[PDB]
DNA sequence: TCAAGCCTTCCTTCAGGTGTTGCTCCAGAAAGGGTG
DNA sequence: CACCCTTTCATTATTATTATTTTTTTTTTTT
């Protein structure tokens, strides 16, 4: 953490006004003449998530080349939010030798080696492959905490 | 008319000096003294003198903010120097004329900044016509240039950061190239970084200049050669000299008003050659752009000891004071003001080593402020973390 | 491709931020207890990183208008001005999860998950207005990253990047500009004043008497209703400020980029603020670069043809069941 | 509609800011502790960013009078001269909290957190007069948007459209103006003049009796007397500013209401002072959409605003002001 | 009501800036320090408006007297002169917080933090003297708005141009006046003149050994200061407007300006400065002054001639009472 | 052509602001009903 | 059955809040 864990408000509401002169207009075909800012199409809704500015460090093994020519198109991280957040300002890749580098630290199934296995890691519910926000692939996995 | 209409490939060498160049060019001064010898061999001009007279800022950065006889008295000697009969006058003497009345022409429109400044040989008067704004003609330059290498000695901020350098010389950013610099070893190599230094701040006061001096001793006896101290005013390199002159004798060199930085370097070399050991009290373009490896060896440069100490007396903090950088520093803060500092120090300590291989360097700074707990020296210190023990 | 808008606010900015903000009547925020307070509300400011003072990263507040409010104004904007006379010069009647899914981001179409095989994400994501956005129960990702407003200012220097060194502030950004209601029976002359008041002096007094109570009641339970007399204060954005804007789009086609360039043609009517009734974040438009060549004019855009004729074509052809099928 | 009016005020500015501040007798402002410190109202200060040299857009101080007070003066203007002048020509009548809804929005503190009807949001904001402020217990936009009365001034020119370059004045513009409260009694020149006040010279004494006392009483400690002694930050007059008006979508009733108010703006005030004639002006001009229709008479110009406003008026109703009115809850 | 008075000041009109201001034995107003400056204080002013270069403008400083100063004279101009004389005649006799309240519009600096009921307000805004100036602890707004009386000048041009371009006079209107308090016991010089001392010579020379003393925080009578005045002779103008006037008010107005030509504008008193006559008197503009007096607007003077009878003390003690 | 000003005054007490002034609402969605 | 109204239920509880302290040089080789 560059930066202390701040956090982010959003809200989302249709625009009542509009949509009333749409219904006398005629490009607006609303049978119930009354919003809803609890529930519905005119639902007005806040929601707040943690914010942070931070250097991310991942460890890996594979090529350097290719993960250049992929992180060169990564224009955000964390969320690809269409809203303006997570720019990158920059990447690096270097290699470093065997035993400084922490891998084990994933998510890693259950029936993993004795010596992938930390204290930081518990058994849950996690995806440990492709589309983590899919909890349909979700499985019995052993995972590290954040 | 003497370059191309468009060039396609320009390089500019030392381009840290090229917008001082443009803010040389777009200056144009009106010399009164030259003037008033000139005519000799009108009142109007006198009568300027004198409204100049009540206008230690005098008038800095101000085009026409105060102007209550400034502009009728520029008219007049704009009609008494312009209508003067051109038969009969000297070859000579018409160049004086017409870079008065050019530097007047450039006064009266509006669109310049006004500035005073008076000789070091004594309170002349001195009035300067100058562009505190150079987006427009810089500008011009670049959309005349194809592409272009922008090479100098301190190009950059920090690290890969050369965002105000884009500001001075007005780069446009989608044709700017930024490359990472090349800063090697031996440039930092012989270099000894002593841990000593002036406990007293400096703060232009003579018990500074006497503990000061009293470490200019202790260097110049510990000197195996030439030894530079920098500073950059003139009254603190007097107090310096005073407080060293019968300490030191004929191994001093000083600058002043009547002692300019080529008359100096010469008498550097003078007295290197002669076999004593000098010390310099430098400033100004002792800081930045002069030559301190001897010519004299060549081939072997393990026996250079033309200079074997630099000792920097003081952080050169307000050291430009031109009319962009002035203009420039109002945008940016105290942060453009740092920047600079730090470049001029790079370019201060960029005196000792010249080229790779010479031997037994020695750098001291005697900055209380470096070594206190201050967080805007911050890059001072980093730079002075490149050098160990 | 990159469209970068600078533009100037003539009126002030305001983008309300949550918390319980406090300041007292000489202006100091957030006071310890004890003292007297006032409510505040201020402008929407994230604390950013910051390498202006040493090497190392400072966190300091920059005073924003979110991306959230920029995406929706530059959604409505394209609504109001080109898709909405489109649809009704051709007779188009929206549905309610149609137009909750064209101007929200609301999923009312259908609340289920809708499922989208991919010849229908990309002929829907290489519409002309729907596929910038999305939304719905889609859920699909829009062309449209739309950036916050950000102020060309010494604490956004990170997010600003190189460039913008020339033409920058610095300091304080941030105005408290206080704001009263005042009830206005008290502000009632004479007779003349009072007639349209159904009983009138009678009316007026028993509202007096009334406010009175309350008000001394108050002051009683110090040592729940509420009246007009209000006197509150918010924090601005200073007008006249420069900001950029950026609005990057994942592989755009030629009608897209066409009606992002006919919203920028089209929102010097638009506002930009929590302070509509004050006529704040009125702004006008004084670059527009279409990736990094300006493209903005005096009168509107000047540049890009091709964009402006594709979205032509664009919205002639448009006849909103292409909407209804987004939705459902 | 965006109108933009250009007015000339007559006599001083004055919208008074909330804070502690301190002036001292020769002029210096917000001094500091252990200094003979005086009481000052500054003006309404408004922060703008302007070209102040040569590039180096910083924040300076405009003086100002707030969209919320140029905004309720029209709100006022248009309703004590054309809407209820022509609503009382016959039987229409509010209630008190329809004539507080119509002067300030609202008719309560603690407004309900129900929203409105679409086809009540949507004949509110076709009225000629509701539609420009929508308050209420259900907030609703208001079709106009008013912003602050800016002077045409060098430091506004971030603020301010084209053409204006002229005519245009710079520097400070304003002026310290000090009023002093002075004891009304201690100018009774004679046992004449004590006639009328009560009990002849007994209550007078009494009365320098109690002033003695609470001088020494602030005097040893260095109630309240009725000394009243200050000074009031005002924007001078002769000034020509800018007002900008908005009407996003505009009915043709509503700008006509709006220009039947710029019409009837003589003798009003703008800001505050009332007592010392502060706020008074003369427009020079209004532009309607970039189109000058101002003549010294008044308007005179674009028939279909008044001839809307006027078949508004004649159909004009209290109905609509109580539907806008009561609350939901 | 627009009232746009014309008058001419006929004596030096002198109201003074707070400040410490100088001037040297010249007009240099201000000196740097080191030359030996004098005390001074000057003329109100206020910054108009102008065209300087007759194209651009800017803010040019102008002599008033201010608003408020003739606010309070308007005030001390009916209530002494029609006022009084009605409370007398009928044997109204007002309170000393009602008086406070009738001169200084507030009993007491501090106000009661309640508002008054409606019925009180119309009540008092329905009076001929309380509605054009309101007041008192409950803060009532007057209907009677008073503007600085304003020179015609180059400088008011933007200010005032409703027929004003002839008369309209041009140049510096101020001028510095000195004054030096001797003290006059060294001008004495006598034994006649030093027999009224109680004590006589000795306690006058006693009184030169304290001078002596001194001269070389107790201040003696020397003093020599000075005070900037405008000229007399150039012709004025004043701005009263009234908001929603009964016609009690509207006379009560007129009937000050009636009797408006015995009044000092209020300023430097023992040198008769605020003496003035005035010329003319537009009226919605409608000029209805004569040498005798103010001719027509009868139903005016009619108007508050009812409105003089029946007054009664019982509102100036309603409306000076707290909470 | 000489005279081509000498001295001394350099402001004194006042003059402290008072009241109000603390936000308001909401940012639920499954429950039965009713109507085309 | 899609379009809405309007009912209904729920258990604990507290409140902190980043903002700054230059020096005054005379270079350079244009028209």
């Amino acid at each position: 953490r560059q930066l202390p864990n701040q956090m982010w408000m959003q809200t989302g509401r249709l625009s009542i006004v509009e949509a009333a002169r749409h219904r006398q207009s005629g490009y607006l075909q609303l049978r119930a003449g009354k919003p809803n800012p609890a529930g519905g199409p005119f639902k007005t809704s806040i929601y707040h998530r943690p914010i942070v500015q931070a250097e991310l460090t991942a460890f890996c093994v594979g090529d350097q080349q290719g993960i250049e020519a992929l992180l060169s198109e990564c224009r955000q991280i964390g969320g690809k939010r269409g809203v303006g957040f997570g720019q990158v300002a920059g990447f690096k890749v270097e290699p470093v030798a065997e035993t400084d580098c922490p891998w084990s630290w994933r998510a890693l199934p259950a029936d993993a080696d004795p010596r992938l296995v930390t204290s930081e890691h518990a058994r849950c519910i996690a995806a440990i492959r492709g589309p983590y926000w899919d909890r349909t692939l979700h499985v019995e996995a052993l995972a590290p905490t954040p | 008319l003497s370059l191309p209409h468009f060039i396609d490939t320009l390089i500019v060498d030392e381009a840290h000096l090229l917008e001082q160049a443009f803010a040389s060019v777009y200056t144009h001064t009106l010399r009164l003294r030259p003037l008033m010898r000139t005519i000799e061999g009108l009142d109007a001009l006198k009568e300027l003198f004198t409204q100049m007279q009540v206008a230690t800022n005098t008038s800095l950065n101000v085009p026409l903010s105060d102007v209550p006889e400034l502009i009728p008295a520029l008219k007049d000697t704009v009609k008494t120097l312009g209508a003067l009969p051109t038969k009969g006058m000297s070859r000579d003497a018409r160049s004086v004329i017409r870079i008065a009345t050019r530097a007047a022409n450039d006064a009266l429109s509006g669109h310049s900044r006004l500035r005073i400044e008076v000789t070091p040989v004594h309170s002349y008067p001195m009035l300067l016509s100058g562009r505190s704004n150079l987006q427009r003609a810089l500008l011009g330059l670049w959309n005349a240039t194809g592409g272009a290498t922008l090479v100098s000695a301190t190009l950059f901020t920090t690290g890969d950061n050369g965002s105000l350098t884009r500001w001075k010389l007005e780069v446009p950013t989608e044709r700017a190239a930024f490359l990472p610099p090349v800063h090697p070893a031996w440039t930092t190599a012989p270099v000894l970084l002593h841990k000593e230094f002036c406990a007293h701040e400096p703060d232009d006061s003579p018990e500074w200049a006497t503990e000061c001096a009293q470490t200019i001793q202790g260097v110049a006896s510990t000197a195996q050669g030439g030894t530079l101290v920098l500073c950059t005013s003139y009254q603190n390199t007097e107090l310096l000299a005073g407080r060293l002159g019968a300490a030191l004798g004929d191994r001093l060199i000083v600058q002043s008003k009547t002692s300019s930085a080529a008359t100096c370097l010469a008498q550097f070399k003078a007295k290197h050659k002669a076999g004593i050991r000098p010390v310099w009290l430098g400033l100004g373009a002792a800081w930045t752009g002069i030559d301190l490896s001897d010519h004299s060896l060549p081939d072997n440069p393990e026996l250079d000891r033309l200079l074997s100490d630099l000792v920097i007396t003081r952080i050169p903090v307000g050291q430009n004071r031109s009319l962009t950088h002035e203009r420039r520093t109002a945008i940016g803060g105290f942060r453009i003001i740092s920047q600079e500092a730090a470049w001029h120090f790079r370019q201060g300590l960029g005196r000792l080593v010249r080229r790779p291989g010479v031997t037994h360097k020695n750098l001291w700074v005697l900055d209380a402020r470096i070594y206190g707990g201050a967080a805007w020296v911050a890059p001072f210190r980093q730079i002075l973390d490149r050098y160990k023990k | 491709m990159q469209i970068e808008v600078t533009v100037r606010n003539i009126t002030p900015i305001f983008s309300a931020a949550p918390g319980s903000n406090y300041i007292t009547i000489d202006g100091t925020i957030n006071p310890p207890p004890g003292v007297s307070r006032f409510p505040l509300v201020r402008t929407r400011m994230m604390y950013v990183a910051a390498d202006v003072g040493d090497g190392v990263i400072k966190s300091v507040p920059l005073q924003i208008v979110p991306g959230n409010t920029m995406r929706s104004l530059l959604r409505r904007t394209m609504l109001k001005h080109v898709i909405e006379p489109a649809l009704v010069e051709k007779g188009n009647k929206l549905s309610i999860g149609a137009y909750a899914t064209a101007y929200s981001g609301n999923a009312t179409g259908n609340p289920d998950g809708v499922p989208s095989s991919f010849d229908e994400i990309a002929t829907m994501r290489a519409h002309p207005f729907i596929g910038l956005f999305g939304g719905g129960p889609r859920m699909l990702e829009g062309r449209l990253m739309v950036d916050s407003l950000y102020p060309i200012h010494t604490n956004a220097e990170r997010i600003l990047g190189a460039g913008y060194e020339n033409e920058m502030m610095s300091g304080p950004i941030t105005q408290v500009v206080w704001a009263r209601r005042m009830d206005p029976i008290l502000n009632l002359g004479s007779s003349e004043d009072v007639e349209v008041i159904n009983g009138g002096a009678v009316a007026a007094n028993g509202w007096i008497q009334d406010l009175l109570a309350n008000s001394k009641a108050a002051a009683s339970k110090k040592k729940n209703g509420r009246g007009l007399k209000a006197f509150n204060a918010h924090e601005v954005v200073i007008p006249g400020l420069k900001w950029v804007w950026r609005i990057s789009l994942d592989r755009p086609t030629d009608a897209q980029v066409g009606l992002v360039l006919l919203a920028l043609n089209k929102m010097t009517n638009e506002r930009i603020a929590g302070g509509h009734s004050k006529d704040y974040g009125r702004f006008v438009i004084d670059g527009v670069s279409l990736n990094g060549e300006q493209v903005w004019s005096q009168s509107g855009i000047t540049g890009g043809e091709q964009y402006f004729d594709a979205v032509a074509e664009a919205i002639d052809g448009l006849s909103s069941k292409e909407f209804e099928q987004f939705a459902q």
